[PDB]
RNA sequence: GACGACGUUGAUAGGCCGGGUGUGUAAGCGCAGCGAUGCGUUGAGCUAACCGGUACUAAUGAACCGUGAGGCUUAACCU
RNA sequence: CGAAGGUGUGCUGUGAGGCAUGCUGGAGGUAUCAGAAGUGCGAAUGCUGACAUAAGUAACGAUAAAGCGGGUGAAAAGCCCGCUCGCCGGAAGACCAAGGGUUCCUGUCCAACGUUAAUCGGGGCAGGGUGAGUCGACCCCUAAGGCGAGGCCGAAAGGCGU
RNA sequence: AGGACCGAACCGACUAAUGUUGAAAAAUUAGCGGAUGACUUGUGGCUGGGGGUGAAAGGCCAAUCAAACCGGGAGAUAGCU
RNA sequence: CCCGGCGAGGGGAGUGAAAAAGAACCUGAAACCGUGUACGUACAAGCAGUGGGAGCACGCUUAGGCGUGUGACUGCGUACC
RNA sequence: GGUUAAGCGACUAAGCGUACACGGUGGAUGCCCUGGCAGUCAGAGGCGAUGAAGGACGUGCUAAUCUGCGAUAAGCGUCGG
RNA sequence: AGCGCAGCGCGGACGCCCGAACCUGGUCAGAGCCGGAAGGCAGCAGCCAUAAGGGAUGCUUUGCGGGUGCCGUU
């Protein structure tokens, strides 16, 4: 019930400030500097993810597990991006699906 | 609650 | 190295999977199932993981897509065996090694 | 064997068989499909089909069992609604089985029954 | 029941002879070009034809 | 393990039809009796490994192993 | 510009052994003549450790047997959900003492441990979790018995006891 | 009333089978004896090794008993293997 | 980086003089267990060798009658303490 | 050279063995000691109601365990290096 | 009995539809690159069109196969 496709509109909207004043906030207690990470100038990464998403097709964006070396060495190529780039995307959103499966109200405790 | 779990 | 795998540990004895891999050798490589996939023992299913990894390892160490190559060995060694205890009549019957094996596959030119 | 033409048993007790074996048969007409051993579906069907036959009747014939071989009678009311009347063609024959095989754990046949739609006959396609 | 001098090498790897395995050898039906497995007609859908377990 | 039968050119299993058999006159309804109960429907109901029969279900089309005219010498037959 | 050690080879001695050298090896060894021995193993139902054998054999712990559909998962006969089924019910239920000493609950992970698989557990790693003027212990009281100022005994130790 | 009768709990062990590398270093199954009494049981206490306790069998004293276990004299002695 | 269960385990790449030093980590023997190749081997009786010995696989040499392995057949012939 | 006889007749290895190749198992061997094991010389021969030997429990930025230390708690003062 | 046709069936063109993530093309947001600027290059997803390769169907052309229909001819 989740895939790419959904995941992508979950950045585009972020049209109304995207979190410039919100997710900058959502961490009172500050790591020392974990917010310029996360944010990154919005546009570090924050942008990237999305270019490479852009560059997939309709099948890749519905099934993650069917990406290969041929596929990943395209997307960089037109994104701009290398290939451990666009791994780390696959990396980090394997660990959402894990994520929005185990929860129902909220998810707190 | 999207942005304080998707980013979380 | 001409393309291997092998393993270590996990456990299954050593005959146990020794059996397996006789059935397996030659022509192989194409048959990474069929020849395997239809046959159940645990030893089997062991023998392919490394069997998949093995023929995977021919598009980085190697070229030669999957699709030529042989398997030309297949051969399992005895692995350090655990040792455990069995309570018995009154613990002289008693000893239990686990044992484990490997399967190192490997895939060279006919 | 011995000596001759006896049969039907695996591993249990005579006592008990009758609903190891009566639950299960009870399920295909609750729903169609069910894996479970050749053996369990080769001897399956004895239970199943003599019991479908009692169609039409569908007076206290069928009903001689019904408070019985199941707590509530959703399965017998299926019957000789549904069941009875579905196949009231070819009589003989019904359920039909296909081989999955290998239970793991313990490589033991699967199978898993079913009844028309396209048993060891055919149907259409729909519904 | 006690035994005393057995030949670990030679005997023993003569009963194994008993012990080596075996290979099916089975089609692959119509519609799969390949699996079938055996005697089955496919598992990819489990359908011989249609509408048997879950196909088109 | 082996061995026999049959695999749609089919009775090889199961089911289904009929019969046999064994039990002993079901259930339901009607009537008699306060009732237990009885009588009628009714020799009913049920019925296995059985006998006769029936492709309804399952026994699928291929695939595998096994080859490609059979050593030398001599004797008898031969053109 | 490869010592000891390991392994092959060739030559050599009557034999115990000697040398030369390939390879391994990664740092030491020691002609000679003399000196001193924890000085030479095949056995002692020898001692320690490692690995065989039987043998992929017996066995998997009460004969209160379980079937099916979903879920999850790499995979489910065994785990979660559900409907059946069966077993105990002066208990196979509930509570507490004794003893145990986190085994409790939640999340997690499946190497080892579970006589199998294990996504599951009394397993691993985390956290959380036991709130009293009335329940109990402390605490008053004393039983059996123990200890025992001084004391009576007794080589010493120490025994007995107001 | 009763070291009374029958019989569960409870206490005990006469018989047979099974087990005998067991489920178990003494039990399981079916029977069996006592069951208001020289009964049975919880907690704690007291008797120490030539010593204890003993309805007496050399029985029991921590899976040990014609003299417990642990450490020592100790490398006892061994005309024997 | 790649197979895999975001396992185990491994394969590359890189560190290094070395990873034929990868944490099981110096050297790594023996028992014991395997894969490969040469030969012997399914009508033949026993401490399994030793004496004789053909064949076969390789190696010989400007043949010259040989070296290594294996050993059919055959005389003998009951381990050590 | 064509069939029919008679006489011979190697080729097979389920597996087994010997030789060699390569591995596995295993941990000996060689090499090495901020560990032990005799002793020489020179000291010192005692600590404890000023509360010992030996511990329990605490004490660190987390802090599990040693080592320290004691609610002044990996320490406080003071003189010297 | 033997053929030529009609017709059935089938194959290849044409028209329509569908149709390759990259190695096909045009247009190409986001993104990348060159330069002190002004300006370009390369290029992915998507959209449109269009091969190889399919399909429904109307049926022109057309290779070949049929042997039902069934005129004529040997
Ligand atoms: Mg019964
Ligand atoms: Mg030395
Ligand atoms: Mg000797
Ligand atoms: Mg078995
Ligand atoms: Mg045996
Ligand atoms: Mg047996
Ligand atoms: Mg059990
Ligand atoms: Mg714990
Ligand atoms: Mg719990
Ligand atoms: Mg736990
Ligand atoms: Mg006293
Ligand atoms: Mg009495
Ligand atoms: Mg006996
Ligand atoms: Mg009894
Ligand atoms: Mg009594
Ligand atoms: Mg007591
Ligand atoms: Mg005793
Ligand atoms: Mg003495
Ligand atoms: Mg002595
Ligand atoms: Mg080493
Ligand atoms: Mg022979
Ligand atoms: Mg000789
Ligand atoms: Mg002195």
């Amino acid at each position: 019930g989740f895939d790419l496709n959904d995941f992508l509109e979950q950045l585009r909207q972020m049209k109304n400030m995207g979190g410039m004043a919100s997710l900058m906030g959502k961490l009172p207690g500050m790591g020392q500097i974990p917010d310029n990470v996360k944010s990154q100038m919005d546009d570090k990464v924050l942008v990237r993810m999305e270019a490479i998403i852009n560059s997939m097709t309709m099948k890749e964006r519905a099934k993650p597990e069917i990406i290969k070396g041929s596929r990943k060495r395209r997307i960089a190529a037109g994104s701009g991006m290398q290939v451990q780039d666009v791994n780390r995307l696959l990396k980090q959103f394997d660990d959402m699906q894990r994520m929005m499966k185990k929860m129902k109200k909220g998810g707190m405790a | 609650a999207a942005a304080a779990a998707a980013a979380a | 190295m001409e393309t291997i795998a092998k393993h270590r540990h996990a456990r299954s004895s050593a005959q146990k999977v020794r059996l397996v891999a006789d059935l397996i050798r030659g022509k192989k490589v194409s048959q990474a199932l069929d020849i395997l996939t239809y046959t159940n023992k645990k030893a089997a299913v062991l023998v392919k993981k490394v069997l998949e990894s093995a023929i995977a390892n021919a598009e980085h160490n190697d070229g030669a897509d999957i699709d030529d190559l042989k398997v030309t060995k297949i051969f399992v060694d005895e692995g350090p065996s655990m040792k455990r205890i069995m309570p018995r009549a009154k613990g002289r019957a008693d000893r239990i090694l686990k044992r484990t094996s490997h399967i190192t596959v490997v895939v060279s030119d006919r | 064997m011995r000596h001759r033409k006896s049969g039907r048993q695996l591993n249990r007790n005579s006592s008990h068989r009758q609903a190891m074996f009566r639950n299960m048969a009870g399920s295909l007409v609750r729903h169609e499909i069910i894996k479970t051993t050749l053996p369990k579906a080769k001897e399956l069907r004895r239970v199943v089909e003599p019991l479908i036959t009692l169609a039409k009747t569908d007076s206290v014939a069928n009903r001689r069992l019904a408070f019985a071989r199941t707590r509530d009678n959703e399965i017998v009311a299926k019957l000789f609604n549904e069941l009875g009347p579905r196949f009231a063609s070819r009589a003989g024959g019904y359920t039909r089985i296909l081989k999955c095989g290998f239970r793991a754990g313990d490589n033991a046949p699967m199978a898993y029954i079913e009844l028309v739609d396209r048993s060891e006959k055919a149907e259409a396609a729909a519904e | 029941a006690v035994q005393q001098n057995k030949p670990t090498r030679s005997k023993r790897g003569m009963r194994r002879s008993h012990d080596a395995l075996t290979a099916v050898t089975s089609l692959s039906v119509d519609k799969t070009s390949g699996e079938k497995h055996l005697r089955h007609h496919i598992t990819a859908d489990g359908y011989y034809r249609g509408r048997k377990v879950i196909a088109k």
